[PDB]
């Protein structure tokens, strides 16, 4: 609310940075003939850890100011789910 | 279509791999994923597996996971076959009055014998030499 | 083995300012290094596939990278180069 | 070929092995159905196959002119091949 | 098993001929086995012959200078023409 | 000179040595415009640096984008590397076709001990890159603080 | 058509003159993709490379091709002809 | 369509006293004078 | 809904057909589309095939082109079914 | 709509000349019309079945009559490229300027379909060349459009 944003404004950034793009190549078929270069074009990659994905950037306050995802958020490793815990002789364990 | 090997690997393979539980009679599971922007998975299967239901199971499996692909990887559509690795027979195709093209044959064969090849008993997988053609729109930066 | 790659980073925050949007340098990106399956049409009586890419001549070199442009939200026109920078990297071609 | 290598070099290559079925063992080939972009491992710049259909067995007599001898010396001709692997080979009694 | 009278052919476009094409060569076919009575009786087709239609054509130009966009026309005229499937409700427990 | 890329790129250390003692180029370059030099500071072939550098190799090669083999070690981490490039006079400062120095990319990738080295070779904390940014710019995105503190 | 795309209208100017599609690109018929090529004795060359489904009579399919092959070939256009480059398949019929 | 290519389904029979093979043959006799790319096929019972 | 013949066929019956390939014992493939918006393609395989096994593999082929339809089609959804079975009764229900 | 008129519409469609001669000498009338206000004239037009056009012209056919979106014989001729059945039209006093309901012509139609010695006849007729359509287009319009630089030429 601060800033005012919502959980729509966070979705939208996180699917826009956390992204995995087909770029395509340089010197790709049908080139021209007499090419010698051909390498992959390589763009956004998935962000592999909090620390990336608390600088996902929100927005740019006009006083030049930056507003990222960790301002409005906790960022961490945690379960799909929460609502299975288990123990082993009291002990807190998993299991199959 | 103009993935790079990891983004294919990342996005479509680990998501079809990670689905690929409660199959009977699997011995193990492969895969490669290139910067052509392709995928191929084998399932191998213990001796005397029936090859339908091998099928079934690996294509229901399959169908949990195609949600979760790329759109575009869907519409280029993604297959399920049960075949030899190596090849039968390779059908050659030549025009004898050189009156038409590499192109142009590739494109005959695709439009007018591979889909009949393809549904004949026995025949698990067609590989064209070739390409169908397509309407090809090529953009000019300049012009846009 | 591993081969060149051409690693191309998106500025996230320049895009912002310039008003240009992260799926337009996507799709312009990749439909023209990549090609983009657009939709079907039909050859003499068979329904075959529409495609749209750049010509082989505009998308052989890395230079060629900033002659393609985006529109902003304000109407202007932005070359690639404004918001990007992109180096060498060594990739997997095939990864197993 | 190395990944990296261009399809016109592919097809520098390709020329080479048809070349040498079609001039060094005329007696013994018959046809040769070269592809361009297609491998085992599967599509690619870099790579290609040759099927090679040999006369009938009645028209090779003795050991020289039998698929063991004939893509042994194939192989050791290739080899010379720069900057790739080339090689004919028997399929196995079986395969798998 | 279904009607075990007669016979039942097949006449097929084998290149791109086209229906109007389809529909001469079915036509021909069929004068010259009305000219065998002695052999050829009730010879016929089983599908449906062609019949007016009101063909409607969009001016994409008027269109885009009106400010009108394609998919406002064309769901118009389908959705109105035509129907359109909206969703599901429920009907006394029932999905519809 | 394309053995002796390849050689450089494998960590062949006595292949370098035969391929220069039979007269290759030092300063030979791929498609993308990378030396030996460039490829042993990529996959950290210290011995490699050493050998080409010894051998009169261009310590400030450049590939076609603009980047250097400092460029590479410092991105990578490769301390043992950057000292000994930095001790044969790599441009410190030097940048890409995107503005951005060795600092840069130390300071992104999280290095302190690299930047701690080029800090000390004379690196300039206040080089933008095309976008205007600071290595201390990217150190307070990154959430890095001990880096930030480093850069004061 | 390609004349039929050629024709799409992009957009409409400010002095009414208009842009169309053919306007900034070139438009043909050309392949999905490039990367396939492939030579018969040196020769422009297509093909189908067939695999045999899993635990399928080798003999009986090769039959089957054939016969469905058979049906196609009146209505090649002029020159085209089918040629038999690699069959594993009169092996296990003469060998027998 | 048939078998994935255009097609016009023709029922018919053989006329009083003759069979319905010797009706089928001057099917494919007449089927053979038709326009270039043309084909035709049998379906259903006669294909039994 | 509100799809003329050829709409139907182009877009749907087509796309379908194109994708019945790798399926076991078919006979033949026979299709109509016509312009109360519907299609049927009936698959008929040799006598003795189990007719779940070849239920199943039309239905695995159809449910990997569904994304290949029209969304509307989608949505309507597409029904494989056992055709060849007949009726034991029909109970009329009259208001009177 | 009678019963021979019936008759005569089909014949005329099927191109079966001979019935539609038998068809003549019975009265069948040759003003009949469908649904959608095509007489025998309009189909045998269209589907290119020249003689009939030749003796339905003979036996009183309205050369000008036109379907209910006001399109003539002469716009089915010149739209799907029949030109001998173009010129006996426009010699049996077909109107060569008629606009159907939204002001298109048979040359906009010619042009539209790229039918060369078709817009050269009804240019040689009188067709009007500066005739636009309910959206201020000309033949030269169409055919630029269309990229026809051979008619764009033609129409000067
Ligand atoms: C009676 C038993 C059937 C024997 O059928 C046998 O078949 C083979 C293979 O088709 C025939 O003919 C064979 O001759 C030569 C001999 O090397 C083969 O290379 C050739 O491919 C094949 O045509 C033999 O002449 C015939 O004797």
């Amino acid at each position: 609310n601060k800033f005012q944003l919502t959980p729509v404004d966070v979705i939208t950034a996180i699917k826009a940075q956390n992204a995995q793009v087909a770029a395509g190549q340089l010197g790709g078929t049908p080139p021209v003939k007499g090419q010698q270069l051909n390498a992959s074009i390589i763009a956004q990659t998935r962000l592999t850890s909090t620390e990336e994905f608390g600088k996902i950037l929100l927005k740019v306050n006009q006083d030049g100011s930056r507003v990222l995802l960790r301002d409005v958020a906790k960022i961490e490793l945690g379960g799909e789910n929460y609502d299975i815990i288990a123990e082993f002789n009291g002990q807190p364990a998993s299991g199959l | 279509p103009g993935a790079d090997a990891k983004t294919v690997q990342d996005t479509v393979t680990q998501v079809i791999e990670q689905n690929m539980n409660g199959i009977d009679n699997l011995m193990y599971m492969s895969s490669n994923s290139d910067s052509t922007g392709t995928v191929q998975i084998t399932l191998t299967f213990e001796s005397g597996t029936d090859a339908d239901i091998a099928q079934v199971q690996v294509q229901n499996k399959l169908q949990l996971a195609m949600p979760l692909l790329p759109q575009e990887v869907q519409q280029q559509g993604v297959s399920v076959e049960k075949s030899s690795s190596s090849f039968l027979m390779v059908v050659g195709v030549i025009n004898t009055d050189g009156t038409m093209t590499q192109e142009d044959i590739s494109d005959y064969v695709a439009a007018n014998m591979k889909d009949a090849i393809s549904r004949t008993s026995g025949v698990g997988d067609v590989q064209l030499f070739g390409s169908q053609y397509a309407m090809r729109i090529w953009m000019n930066p300049n012009e846009l | 083995e591993d081969t060149p790659q051409f690693k191309i980073d998106i500025d996230q925050e320049k895009a912002q300012a310039l008003g240009v949007s992260i799926n337009d340098i996507n799709t312009t990106l990749g439909a023209a290094w990549g090609g983009s399956y657009v939709n079907d049409f039909i050859d003499r009586g068979r329904v075959k596939k529409v495609y749209v890419m750049s010509e082989a001549k505009y998308r052989m070199l890395p230079d060629d990278i900033g002659d393609w442009y985006v529109r902003a939200a304000d109407g202007q026109m932005v070359p690639f180069s404004a918001f990007s920078s992109s180096r060498w990297e060594y990739g997997s071609p095939r990864l197993e | 070929l190395p990944a990296g290598a261009t399809q016109e070099r592919t097809q520098k290559v390709l020329n080479e092995v048809t070349h040498y079925y079609l001039t060094k063992e005329k007696n013994n080939v018959e046809s040769v159905f070269a592809v361009n972009g297609f491998g085992f491992a599967g599509r690619g710049q870099n790579t290609g196959i040759a099927f090679v259909s040999l006369k009938d067995w009645a028209d090779r007599p003795g050991e020289e002119n039998k698929v063991e001898a004939i893509t042994m010396r194939a192989t050791r001709a290739f080899s010379q091949i720069k900057d790739a692997m080339v090689f004919a080979f028997n399929l196995p009694a079986i395969v798998e | 098993l279904g009607t075990a009278t007669g016979f039942d052919f097949e006449l097929i476009d084998q290149a791109g001929l086209g229906h109007e094409k389809l529909t001469q060569a079915r036509n021909q076919l069929l004068a010259e086995a009305a000219k065998h009575p002695d052999m050829l009786t009730s010879v016929r087709p089983n599908g449906l012959e062609d019949t007016p239609q009101f063909k409607i054509d969009i001016d994409q130009e008027k269109a885009q200078a009106l400010g009108v966009s394609i998919n406002d026309i064309n769901t118009t005229l389908g959705a109105a023409w035509g129907g359109s499937y909206v969703n599901d409700f429920i009907d006394r427990g029932r999905v519809k | 000179g394309k053995k002796l890329l390849e050689a450089a790129r494998a960590g062949r250390d006595d292949e370098v040595r035969i391929l220069m003692a039979n007269g290759a180029d030092v300063n030979a370059a791929d498609v993308v415009g990378w030396t030996p030099l460039h490829l042993a500071a990529y996959w950290g072939h210290l011995e490699i640096v050493e050998v080409l550098l010894k051998n009169g190799a261009d310590v400030n090669a450049y590939d076609t984008l603009g980047s250097t083999p400092l460029h590479l070690a410092a991105h990578f981490g490769h301390l043992e590397i950057v000292e000994v490039l930095l001790k044969n006079g790599a441009d410190v400062n030097a940048k890409d076709d995107n503005g951005i120095t060795p600092l840069h990319l130390a300071a992104n990738r999280g290095h302190l001990e690299i930047v701690e080295v080029l800090l000390k070779y004379g690196a300039d904390v206040n080089a933008q890159d095309k976008f205007g940014k600071t290595a201390f710019d990217i150190s307070i995105n990154n959430g890095n603080e001990d880096l930030a503190e480093i850069l004061q | 058509s390609t004349e039929e795309f050629g024709k799409i209208l992009l957009k409409v100017n400010q002095d009414g003159s208009r842009v169309l599609l053919r306007d900034v690109a070139k438009i043909e018929l050309g392949g999905e993709n490039y990367d396939i090529i492939a030579e018969f004795n040196g020769q422009p060359a297509s093909g189908l490379g067939i695999k045999l489904a899993t635990g399928a009579n080798a003999l009986d399919t090769a039959a089957a091709i054939r016969a469905e092959l058979a049906k196609m070939e009146p209505f090649f256009p002029s020159g085209l002809k089918i040629v038999y480059p690699y069959d594993t398949t009169p092996f296990v019929k003469i060998s027998i | 369509r048939y078998n994935g290519l255009p097609s016009m389904e023709i029922l018919g029979q053989a006329a009083p006293g003759k069979s319905t093979g010797e009706a089928m043959e001057l099917m494919e006799q007449l089927a053979s004078k038709l326009p270039t790319g043309v084909g035709y096929d049998w379906t259903g019972m006669s294909y039994q």
